[PDB]
């Protein structure tokens, strides 16, 4: 949590561009700030990010290689569209290790990402009835 | 009243009636952690947002526009 | 969650017009 890093989160999530292109740029070459912080809330910047829906800035980010986790979930559980889009052409959890995309897109009714999915191809598990 | 039937304490009818704890608290120290960061990720940081608007929002909503039309019209001339 | 949208995206709005104008 070093002020560089303060700041480029605070320039994620206001929204200003060149700050967090130019960020990017000058923290590979010297090693000094991680992309892959945490916020003491817990949201790197592609969640807040995510929430925010900055589809430039996620690109952007998306760009970079940065690490992904649960951004197609929680992008999923916040409805936004077009993430979903950009995310799938492409150890503290938040859901329960049981939950596939398909089963939390299916428990928030949303025909357009439900649609989206299907035609990529997924199957629900059918339980053992008693 | 479930309780009360688990204990080896009366056993039986009325009619025939005549390391470990230091070491321990490590897992549970590990599990109340976890717990509480699902707690506050979960309860107070999403259920935050998810309360309505009052005029306390539009205010502020408005100003920033006004402010924003100052600045731009200032700086063109 | 739709004030904050709504915000941020006048912000950025306004960062973009000021930097692109120096």
């Amino acid at each position: 949590l070093s002020t560089q890093e303060k700041s480029y989160l605070s320039a994620v999530e206001k929204g200003d561009y060149a700050s967090v292109k130019l960020a990017l740029e000058e923290a590979e070459i010297y090693f000094k700030i991680n992309i892959n912080c945490i916020d003491p809330l817990g949201r790197t910047a592609l969640l807040i990010a995510i929430e925010n829906e900055n589809l430039e800035i996620i690109e952007l980010l998306l760009s970079f290689n940065v690490y992904v986790g649960d951004a197609l979930l929680h992008a999923i559980r916040k409805e936004v569209v077009g993430a979903v889009e950009l995310l799938l052409n492409h150890q503290f959890s938040d859901f329960t290790p049981d939950i596939t995309p398909i089963i939390l897109a299916a428990h928030t009714n949303n025909y357009e990402i439900i649609k989206m999915l299907v035609q990529k191809g997924v199957s629900v598990p059918q339980p053992h009835e008693v | 009243l479930w309780m009360s039937y688990f204990e080896e304490g009366g056993t039986l009818p009325p009619p025939f009636n005549i390391a470990e704890n230091v070491r321990l608290n490590h897992q549970y120290q590990e599990v109340l952690r976890n717990l509480v960061k699902r707690y506050v990720a979960a309860m107070i940081r999403d259920a935050k947002t998810e309360e309505g608007l009052t005029e306390e929002n539009f205010k502020e909503l408005k100003q920033d526009i006004s402010s924003f039309r100052y600045e731009v019209i200032g700086m063109m001339k």
